[PDB]
């Protein structure tokens, strides 16, 4: 039989069987419920709508994601969503398979303990394993000495990861995520009068995020282009059919994962985080993993935002050294095809807890396979 | 509907 | 010149050194001859000593580490059910 | 005219005139700037805030502290944090009194000029001395012979003081330090949920530390007991009213001493850092320093951490040399004290650096010194 | 928010 394999994200949920190259499933972590009493009874509503369903309904819908920077916040939203993972977008039933879970560094133990309770009493799968998401990202390029930069919609993360064991206590996580710039994005919209204030909207902007952003390489200069000719500035029209221009805030909004500042957040940059982290090593290896940078998560797809770290990371560095920013394409789902590699193996085949020695062991299996 | 798109 | 030491409390522990010098002079006056002569073994001995001090409190500690580690590439203590499950990629 | 004692420690500053016993002036070494623009322009606003002004206004403020690990960071950050202490927490002009700096073992010998530098050209001060801490604690516990393990904020000092003198060969600087413990206990707070990022929060974290957290006299006899009963279990609530709920926690986080591997530190442990210093001496001395192990520093003050000291080292001497730890109250101050007693002996009132020998000799006063 | 003392 083929394990499962899903990837946890979230703001998207990607899932497919083992050995698949590329995810089946790939649909946004939303519950929804609806806003206003139902009155065509002869309809035949359903009391919460998910994944692509709720996007389809949008606006009569509120949008719940359950997951707040990799923390379950919401356990029945959440449960709904693996429950339609499985059912409905898999179509398998999951106590007749191993599942392989993603889940995010530094994320506290009751995560994992009721994830594991769920899908060893919910969903009563047969055999189970928790990976740090990192593991999976660098093994996605098929290399297996680096430092990943992780950024999804919820977490940015470093994990530097030699011979392919990790460094636990040289990850860092900074909460400054694909979530975060959304909001910020919707503050840097309002300067032009468009205002967005509905979760609906939220997805709007959220839209436009994903097709009229990029990081600026150079930002004095840019800005300074901004404040001189309208060229840099271009548009964009609304489910409503309006169009929209974003202009100044097409960068401004990207450069805040440099400078968490501009959300006043007073935590270190993502080319602080690496830096910061690769200087956390062991004063030996910092060469292999200049090499091995390697970025990974969706927020790691604006344009030219390997440039930028490259550009930066190189400042922070000394100079004579080989400072390679790993940037691919299929960064995008690479955990989850990391995952698929994984789960393919013999040898991660001894690592899968039996549904049995967690039922007798109770949670005291977890607490040792989590470090 | 007062600022420009959005209400 | 040449160095040798040997510790012996409990366990064992011996240094063992040499240096080789060649140079070129010239010849002037007898007070500034000894000077000179004076001024290179001064040189040459204190130069041999910072080198033993100060070079072998640091150095020998990284070259040492590259023939055994102190702690692992990790820079964690490591443990026995993963190390027996996992045989870790190439 | 009175002497003023100074003592430069990495986390807090204590000071106040000669032979009294306790110092006039304890706050935390800290430079603290705006976070955020100043809009109501009529409150006077500084540019920057120190000790427990910084502290009262942290909400608002990016706290630097500058000591790191124990060398100063930043000159001019240092002499605001001297400023301050001598026009506003004394409110002395220090153009008026004899002057005493705390200085560390083994700190670069430039560092003795800037302070000099400072001290004289910025201060005016008509004497000057600059005294290796670990004596003055020795000298404070009244012994004229022992081995000192002092730690505050940045670094652990390991001297064997002989016939009232450092041995400086013997002389183990530690790396680890109340600082870097704080980071860890952020871990472990971590995996029971509670976040803390912003330097703010940080010292939110250190007010946890000094309250909380205990050495337990043999670790998994203890942890087994917290992980089989909630009677172990205390709380401490935040300024914005949610009580921390905390158990095995308590014992984890000041473990590290005697573990530098939970925080993949190379370096030895806080016992081992003494024998291995001990063991240094000349070998007649070994007896003498056994009975004579004195501890000191706001780190010394966990409980427990005596008792467990003594097993502890206990198992490095060969036995029966009869080790004993002197650990009474008032350890917290111990450095201070010893420089308020060297500075009202008569011999040291002769002894200082005069002004008028600055005034002609320039930094090259500390040549003679420093070879 | 999310988090228990912080987000
Ligand atoms: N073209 C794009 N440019 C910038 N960001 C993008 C782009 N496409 C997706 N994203 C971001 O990726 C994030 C989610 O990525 P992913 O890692 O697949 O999900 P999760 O973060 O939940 O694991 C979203 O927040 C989205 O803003
Ligand atoms: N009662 C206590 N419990 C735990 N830690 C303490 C206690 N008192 C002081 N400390 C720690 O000692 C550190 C500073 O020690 P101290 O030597 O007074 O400062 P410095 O070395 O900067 O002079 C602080 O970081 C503080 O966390
Ligand atoms: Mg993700
Ligand atoms: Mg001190």
């Amino acid at each position: 039989i083929a394990a499962l394999v899903v990837d946890n994200g979230s703001g998207m949920c990607k899932a497919g069987f083992a050995g698949d190259d590329a995810p089946r499933a790939v649909f946004p972590s939303i519950v929804g419920r609806p806003r206003h009493q139902g009155v065509m009874v002869g309809m035949g509503q359903k009391d919460s709508y998910v994944g692509d369903e709720a996007q389809s309904k949008r606006g009569i819908l509120t949008l719940k994601y359950p997951i707040e920077h990799g923390i379950v916040t919401n356990w029945d939203d959440m449960e709904k969503i693996w429950h339609h993972t499985f059912y409905n977008e898999l179509r398998v039933a999951p106590e007749e398979h191993p599942v392989l879970l993603t889940e995010a560094p530094l994320n506290p133990k009751a995560n994992r303990e009721k994830m594991t309770q769920i899908m060893f009493e919910t969903f009563n799968t047969p055999a189970m394993y928790v990976a740090i998401q990192a593991v999976l990202s660098l093994y996605a390029s098929g290399r297996t000495t680096g430092i990943v930069m992780d950024s999804g919609d919820g977490v940015t993360h470093t994990v530097p990861i030699y011979e392919g064991y990790a460094l636990p206590h040289a990850i860092l996580r900074l909460d400054l995520a694909g979530r975060d710039l959304t909001d910020y994005l919707m503050k840097i919209l309002t300067e032009r009068g468009y205002s967005f204030t509905t979760t609906a909207e939220r997805e709007i902007v959220r839209d436009i995020k994903e097709k009229l952003c990029y990081v600026a390489l150079d930002f004095e200069q840019e800005m300074a282009t901004a404040a001189s000719s309208s060229s840099l500035e271009k548009s964009y029209e609304l489910p409503d059919g309006q169009v929209i221009t974003i202009g100044n805030e097409r960068f401004r909004c990207p450069e805040a994962l440099f400078q968490p500042s501009f959300l006043g957040m007073e935590s270190c940059g993502i080319h602080e985080t690496t830096f910061n982290s690769i200087m956390k090593c062991d004063v030996d290896i910092r060469k292999d993993l200049y090499a091995n940078t390697v970025l990974s998560g969706g927020t790691t797809m604006y344009p030219g935002i390997a440039d930028r770290m490259q550009k930066e990371i190189t400042a922070l560095a000394p100079s004579t050294m080989k400072i390679k920013i790993i940037a691919p394409p299929e960064r995008k789902y690479s955990v989850w095809i990391g995952g698929s590699i994984l789960a393919s193996l013999s040898t991660f085949q001894q690592m899968w807890i039996s549904k049995q020695e967690y039922d007798e062991s109770g949670p005291s299996i977890v607490h040792r396979k989590c470090f | 509907p007062a600022w420009x798109a959005x209400c | 010149l040449k160095i040798q030491v040997h510790y012996y409390e409990d366990g064992n522990v011996q240094l063992v050194s040499h240096k080789d010098v060649q140079d070129s002079v010239t010849v002037s006056n007898e007070v500034q001859t000894t000077k000179e002569f004076i001024k290179i073994i001064e040189s040459a001995e204190n130069e041999y000593q910072t080198a033993i001090s100060e070079n072998y409190q640091t150095m020998s500690d990284t070259t040492f580490k590259a023939l055994r580690r102190q702690l692992p590439v990790t820079r964690t203590k490591i443990d026995w059910n993963k190390i027996l499950s996992y045989k870790i990629g190439k």
